[PDB]
RNA sequence: UCGAGAGGA
DNA sequence: GCTCCTTCTCCTTCCTCTCGA
DNA sequence: CAGGAGAAGGAGC
């Protein structure tokens, strides 16, 4: 955090787009195809995983940006896959759109009129028009009158949405709430449920076979019925690859902007981009930068082991399917196909399954049971050991002291007792202006260990000049130029930040874990109690915190800006937390000795 | 993010509306302690007078607009009482439902107003011959006391409503004084 | 690098630019030196040899 | 569950306008309830 | 290998030894006082699998 | 309280690798202040007040002309109880390589001690 | 003819030391350090500024209601306001024949100073066949000396360095 | 002041034009120049810029290994936690492009 | 310059359609606790960064106490922009409010 | 960097 | 065309230390 | 060692 440098811009909203390989190949900086991560010398070998163009290193520099590792954010690479591979996130949707497609007409199996009306309903569900989304079922009157039906439905939807956009019902970019989302999810679930039943085609009457998967990757193609093959020849069990599936679903999606501009976009699509099957399929694995894959300092990163397995399979296929094609198609004829092409039905398992283990590590291949299977990218996000509930929600912070707590009824109920350990250690950044020159000259003169004092001085240029090694006359000389500013053009509107000690003016936060309710965390004015180590309080607080004194510990958080210390004194101080909002009842009054004192003192026989 | 907005409505983050008034009265649960303690607030009257300062709250506060409406609501209320709620049809709105309770002095919830008028019914002798305290002055004090003790626009009442149910569940001892059939009790009931 | 308080954050254009005549140069760009009596002083010290030749 | 709800969130091209506290803590701008339910502006002379 | 078994506790078996758990057989005999050290030689229990089970009989 | 630190220099050798780092000093220049806590055979004297960062063992490297030194680990100012020197269970083809220092830390009754 | 005027809508940050004179605050904070500099959004060199009309975040305010509300950042005390202002930009695009200043004629280069603003350095191969240096002055295809001023074309605008490098050939 | 301004306050920089935090590196200047921030996705190759009226030398910048690029100028500095950048680089391996719509446009 | 000026007028029109004049404001003139805290904090940061102090403080180094002293005569030039849920914002100055 | 154990509230 | 009896396919308090890979 | 819950497909209705 800083105050001398204000944050100029402002993040407003977050969109969830998809990288495809056309974006990634223009995007990335280095292709990674080499398992030679480090040589026998130990140096980074280019083309490999710890390449110098994917960021800096310890003694090295970056080949892409050319800066030191303090200033290099790292750049991301792309593994050119041999085969278009399934993205293991998007797999069941691909399984739905493949199992509910017609191989011949390259539309869906279901009839086109129902597809057009689900398109119109899910277009009405983008401007929130649920007033019109059920009026459309009341439009019902062959070969050509159905075209008039679809044209009249389309112009009905057009006039409805144009009327709603003419007045102030809906703004330019739609409206999307919980009611809209509930109706949309229910309709899309009913749509994909109806698509899985109509096996016989409603556009040609032909037959596409049933699919059934084993685990994740294997797709057994079930043999047809006798009458279905008969009906196929009247109108006129097998593993299947991903390139055939890519071609089938691409040919489906190129004919189907209509309904899939509306299933896959719950907003008014401004730029009107298309729906490819390339969103489902992967062509480049984007390898993260250097500073997110560094080893422990020594064990290397286990992400690099799975990237090395993927590149081992990638170099096996660069061996085989490049060095077999240069061979003749006549000499490689009969007995060179029951072994070599029994290996491409075994080397595509290991390019798909290793990307699966790289991302969705549950779907994998078995083994004799060992220590620990390696986590993926999904496994580094999901739980308390993940990322959201471990590094975005629950963080470990600076400027937060901790000790044991102690009784002290000689300090007020809004006061905290600070031992001089923490009175020396924790600092606060006050600026320098002539209303606060006396205490800051005296604080720099007193130095890092004579409380009230100061440990650091931040210049107008942002340099943290520390006062630790400096002598007595190398602190008394600095307070004679804090007052005079510089002739700098950029920083004639700033002042030096003296990082003074915590003193009797400040206020901390206090926090006892676990916090079952919001009265277990308050704000306390500061008293520094000399020559101790424990933090200590009055007894009014010790019913709110559920605190006995058999060794309890509390996290004194010391806020660093003027905003929070202006909010810890008004909105969360102890004087505004008397009544808990559970029942409006008090929880803060005196305890054990004071009650039997008040019984004896207020009794009639005390003269 | 479920909180209190400037239209005094319990509205979520984007704008999904959960309630129209907080609980029925837009009051704060902390600051509603001695409001229905009328016998207490009759006493200490000058203390609350110098506390509340009504004379500095004249110009920025439309006074009698809700006061004319509220007496008509109450007379139509006592006009039709013995009929049940399905026979008791609705003619016009309650006092808070039409007028903003933090801008119109006298826009008061119905049950608090009923307890106020019943207390001022049954204890006229305490008003008459104790300190000469006027009934109209006491009523026009409690109309300000109901308005100063109102919930703030901005308070995260969703967090508070979560924590005031999650925390007393920790006081539930797992043994059950059940036998006398049976019924699911405690956190096995509150999670269900 | 420079911060968010020396040179402004976002600069766009509102209208396409339009030329000025020779005699309309010194309507303010002469009184700019008549009123301000390196980033400001050498500015006009080099403007003495730019706008005068027109 | 993240990747189920993340799977659903990509397959809608879901714009998110940073409404809830959790999303405004992940992005880190300000939180809506309490103090951040309004803004502050400054009158100046001329 | 027997020193590895006593140094970590992770039982490496080819037949499971007709037990339930895998880890946690050896505990470090601490000597902070004589009571803690004399305690460890009379410390018996059911198992380490039952500590995760939430039904408490 | 009795701590123990088992400092050895056999962490970078395998299969008869020659002794790279010897206990003691070398014949270069070196800051001369290290003698206040260290004997001239690398080891510290018994019973020495050592705060944070002050040396606990010194070794002369043979390679880089460096007398690289072991610094004190924690922050509690301890006293040197023992300096024990373990020989090698091989046929002593190596020199001294294992020093198991003890440390003594005072525990006065202080504010917070759970009686 | 390259003294052009352009209206721009910039977006300045205002310091709390000038919450009482924001006109001179932005004139000293952002506009003065844009004098005699290249800019990536106008492509020119700014000579003068006029017409600082700061917008207001009050949509119902006027030009005489000078209660100019300026928005405060949630963390820092700095303001961020929109402004419309006219600039006197000097910029060539391709080959503008304008007069020049020469301090010393030299042998392998010439070194024109463009009206005491920037440089117009001329390389080796840009010196033609007829022009050769003599041992500093030039005897060109005329054979007689000329005035100290010199007109010259514009080749390319190079803004990577500390100043703008403008090249020009003389054919 | 307890979950952003202490732990991992990272005043990063986003391209305004494409909206991604991960990409926009530093430029590599010549000696006697300055190094600004330029994007990578929106910036395009210098070898493809001569497709066509004449191109001024403004969008042209250079990387470390010498591949001259054209464009990608629109970047500006925001303030995010660093775990946001770690999240973006963890999601890009799954094939997801977060876009960060940033005003002032 | 056509498209940017066009979108500028678009955004200013969509903001002015939300702006509510002083003939209509249906919010209470009591400062809540939150508005008092943020006004004291923001005036503390402004006085901390060389603002002209509108009070003659008598030996004060805490800038928050300088802000709490300037509120006594309402010499705090700030304006609260109260946000209704659809962005329809009202302007209340500090010197038009019931300071509680 | 991960598992096993000990202990405080 | 419609329905039920199995699967898949899911998910959950703060702190300190040591031991060992 | 839970603890039921949601979704899905063919064997009967
Ligand atoms: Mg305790
Ligand atoms: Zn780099
Ligand atoms: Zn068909
Ligand atoms: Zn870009």
């Amino acid at each position: 955090m800083d105050i001398s440098k204000p944050v100029g811009s402002e993040i407003t909203s977050v969109d969830f787009g998809i990288l495809t390989a056309k974006e990634i190949r223009n995007l990335s900086a280095k292709q990674i195809t080499n398992p030679t991560v480090l040589d026998n010398l130990g140096h980074p070998v280019s083309g490999g995983l710890y390449d110098l163009a994917l960021g800096a290193f310890l003694r090295n520099l970056c080949s892409t940006c050319g800066l030191d590792e303090k200033f290099c954010p790292g750049h991301q690479g792309h593994i050119e896959l041999p085969v278009p591979c399934y993205n293991p996130l998007f797999f069941n949707q691909l399984y739905i759109y493949l199992r509910a497609s017609c191989l011949f007409c390259h539309h869906f199996r279901l009839k086109s009129v129902e597809v057009h009306r689900y398109a119109c309903k899910l277009r009405l569900l983008q401007y929130g028009l649920i007033d019109e989304s059920y009026k459309l079922d009341e439009i019902t009157l062959s070969s050509t009158l159905l075209n008039e039906l679809k044209s009249k439905r389309s112009e009905y939807v057009d006039m409805a949405i144009a009327k709603a956009l003419s007045d102030g019902r809906t703004t330019e970019r739609g409206s999307f709430t919980a009611t809209v989302n509930d109706e949309r999810k229910k309709l899309v679930h009913e749509f994909h449920k109806k698509l899985l039943s109509r096996g016989k085609c409603d556009n040609c009457g032909m037959f596409s076979p049933k699919f059934r998967k084993d685990g994740f990757t294997k797709i057994f193609e079930t043999a047809l019925n006798e009458k279905q093959i008969t009906n196929n020849r009247v109108k006129g069990s097998t593993y299947i690859l991903s390139t055939e599936v890519k071609n089938i679903l691409d040919t489906v999606f190129r004919k189907e902007q209509c309904v899939l501009q509306y299933v896959f976009h719950s907003r008014p699509n401004l730029s009107r981009k298309l729906v490819k099957a390339d969103s489902f399929f992967m062509d480049v694995l984007v390898v993260p930068p250097t500073r997110f894959r560094l080893p422990s300092k020594v064990h290397e990163n286990s992400q690099n082991q799975l990237l090395s397995k993927v590149l081992t399979t990638s170099l096996l296929i660069r061996d085989l399917n490049d060095d077999l094609s240069k061979l003749q198609k006549d000499k490689v004829s009969l007995e060179d196909r029951r072994v070599i092409f029994s290996r491409l039905m075994n080397a595509f398992v290991t390019i798909q399954n290793d990307v699966n283990a790289f991302i969705d590590s549950t779907k994998a291949q078995g083994r004799t049971s060992g220590k620990v299977p390696i986590p993926g990218v999904k496994q580094a996000l999901e739980k308390k050991e993940g990322l959201f509930r471990k590094h975005m929600m629950g963080k470990r912070v600076n400027y937060a002291a901790r000790s044991v707590i102690s009784p002290d009824p000689n300090i007020e109920t809004n006061e905290i007792g600070v031992p001089p350990v923490f009175a020396v250690k924790l600092t606060y950044p006050e600026p320098v202006t002539a209303y606060n020159i006396a205490e800051l000259r005296q604080a720099v003169i007193n130095g890092p260990d004579k409380w009230p004092g100061a440990t650091q001085i931040q210049n107008e240029d942002g340099s943290l000049v520390s006062l630790i090694g400096m002598s007595v006359e190398q602190r008394k000389a600095l307070a004679n130029q804090l007052l005079t500013p510089s002739s700098n053009v950029s920083t004639h509107t700033l002042n030096k930040k003296v990082y003074r000690h915590i003193k009797n003016r400040d206020v901390v936060l206090m926090n006892r874990q676990p916090t079952l309710h919001k009265a277990s965390m308050m704000g306390h004015k500061v008293r520094v109690l000399p020559n101790e180590k424990t933090l200590r309080l009055h007894y009014a607080n010790t019913g709110a915190y559920n605190a006995d004194f058999d060794g309890d510990e509390m996290n004194m958080h010391f806020p660093q800006n003027e905003n929070a210390r202006a909010e810890a004194l008004n909105l969360a101080n102890t004087d505004s937390q008397y009544l808990t909002p559970t029942s409006g009842s008090p929880v803060r009054g005196l305890i054990q000795d004071h009650i039997s004192a008040g019984v004896w003192l207020t009794s009639k026989d005390s003269f | 993010g479920v909180h209190v907005s400037y239209d005094n409505s319990i509205r979520d983050a984007d704008g999904t509306l959960v309630q129209f008034m907080y609980g029925g009265d837009a009051i704060d649960i902390t600051k509603e302690s001695h409001m229905t303690q009328f016998e207490f607030c009759l006493d200490n009257y000058y203390a609350l007078l110098k506390k509340y300062n009504p004379s500095a709250l004249i110009e920025h506060l439309d006074v009698e607009s809700a006061l004319k409406y509220s007496k008509k609501t109450l007379k139509y209320r006592k006009k039709h009482s013995k009929e049940p709620h399905y026979k008791q049809s609705v003619k016009y709105d309650p006092v808070l439902a039409k007028y903003n309770p933090a801008k119109y002095l006298g826009s008061v919830s119905e049950n608090f107003q009923d307890k106020l008028e019943s207390f001022l019914d049954k204890n006229s002798k305490l008003f008459k011959s104790s300190d000469g305290v006027n009934e109209k002055k006491f009523r026009a004090l409690m109309q300000l006391k109901y308005m100063r003790s109102l919930i703030n626009p901005g308070e995260a009442v969703g967090i508070i409503a979560s924590q005031s149910v999650g925390e007393p569940s920790t006081q539930m001892t797992l043994n059950t004084f059940h036998f006398a059939a049976n019924v699911t009790l405690g956190i096995p009931r509150l999670r269900e | 690098t420079a911060t968010t308080l020396n040179t402004p954050v976002v600069i766009h254009a509102t209208q396409l630019p339009q030329h000025v005549s020779t005699d309309e140069v010194l309507q303010f760009l002469e009184s700019f030196i008549d009123e301000k009596e390196t980033n400001l002083s050498s500015s006009i010290s080099q403007l003495k040899r730019i706008q005068r030749d027109f | 569950t993240t990747c189920q709800f993340l799977t659903k969130a990509v397959l809608d091209n879901e714009r998110e306008q940073l409404d809830s506290p959790s999303a405004r803590i992940v992005v880190g701008k300000l939180n809506n309830v309490g103090t951040g339910s309004f803004d502050v502006l400054a009158k100046v002379p001329n | 290998k027997m020193q590895y078994f006593l140094s970590t506790g992770n039982l490496v078996s080819q037949s499971g030894l007709d037990l339930q758990q895998v880890s946690g057989y050896t505990v470090v005999a601490e000597k902070i006082n004589f009571y803690r050290f004399i305690s460890h030689f009379r410390m018996v229990h059911r198992g380490s699998f039952f500590a995760q089970l939430k039904t408490t009989t | 309280m009795y701590k123990t630190e088992k400092v050895d220099l056999a962490l970078n050798r395998n299969r008869g690798d020659p002794i790279t780092q010897h206990f003691g000093f070398g014949n270069d220049e070196w800051p001369k202040e290290w003698l206040e806590k260290l004997d001239e055979d690398g080891l510290p004297y018994i019973g020495t007040y050592v705060e944070e960062g002050d040396p606990i063992c010194a070794y002369f490297d043979d390679t880089l002309n460096k007398t690289k030194i072991k610094t004190y680990h924690s922050s509690e100012p301890a006293y040197i109880e023992e300096v024990n020197l373990i020989g090698d269970e091989s046929n002593k083809f190596q020199e001294l390589q294992t020093v198991s220092i003890k440390y003594r830390i005072r525990r006065t009754p202080q504010i917070g001690d759970k009686f | 003819n390259c003294i052009v005027r352009v209206p721009i809508a910039l977006y300045v940050s205002l310091a709390p030391m000038y919450l009482e004179n924001p006109l001179q605050g932005v004139m000293k904070q952002h506009l003065n350090p844009l004098v005699m500099k290249y800019n990536n959004k106008v492509g020119g060199v700014v000579l003068g500024y006029e017409g600082l009309k700061i917008l207001d975040a009050d949509p119902l305010s006027k030009e005489d209601t000078s209660e100019k509300l300026i928005k405060i950042t949630p963390d820092t005390p700095f303001g961020f306001t929109w402004c419309h202002v006219n600039l006197y930009v000097w910029q060539p695009q391709v080959g503008d024949v304008l007069e020049g200043y020469i301090f010393i004629q030299s042998a392998s280069h010439i070194g024109l100073l463009i009206h005491d603003a920037f440089n117009a350095s001329i390389k080796k191969n840009n010196i033609p066949v007829d022009w050769t240096f003599v041992h500093g002055h030039w005897v060109d295809s005329n054979g007689e000396p000329i005035d100290g001023k010199l007109r010259f074309t514009v080749r390319n605008v190079h803004t990577t360095g500390r100043v703008v490098s403008v090249d020009g050939t003389l054919i | 002041d307890r979950l952003l301004n202490s732990s991992d306050y990272t005043q990063a920089s986003v391209c305004r034009e494409c909206g991604s935090i991960l990409t926009t590196q530093q430029s590599v200047p010549r000696i006697g120049s300055i190094s600004t921030v330029c994007c990578r996705r929106c910036s395009m190759r210098f070898e493809d810029a001569k497709k066509l009226i004449f191109i001024d030398d403004s969008q042209i910048w250079e990387d470390g290994q010498g591949n001259k690029f054209v464009g990608g100028n629109e970047t500006t500095t925001v303030a995010i936690p660093f775990v946001l950048k770690y999240l973006d680089s963890e999601l890009s391996a799954m094939g997801i492009r977060l876009r960060y719509n940033v005003e002032p446009k | 310059p056509e498209d940017f000026q066009q979108h500028e007028q678009i955004r200013r029109k969509t903001l002015k359609e939300k702006a509510i004049p002083k003939d209509q404001r249906a919010t209470t003139p009591y400062m809540t606790k939150y508005e008092r805290a943020r006004i004291l904090g923001t005036r503390a940061l402004q006085i901390s960064m060389n603002a002209p102090v509108f009070v003659d403080l008598e030996g004060e180094t805490d800038p928050l106490r300088i802000a709490m002293k300037e509120l006594a005569e309402k010499k705090i030039p700030l304006v609260i922009r109260r946000y209704l849920p659809d962005g329809s914002f009202e302007d209340w100055s500090v010197e038009e409010l019931i300071v509680d």
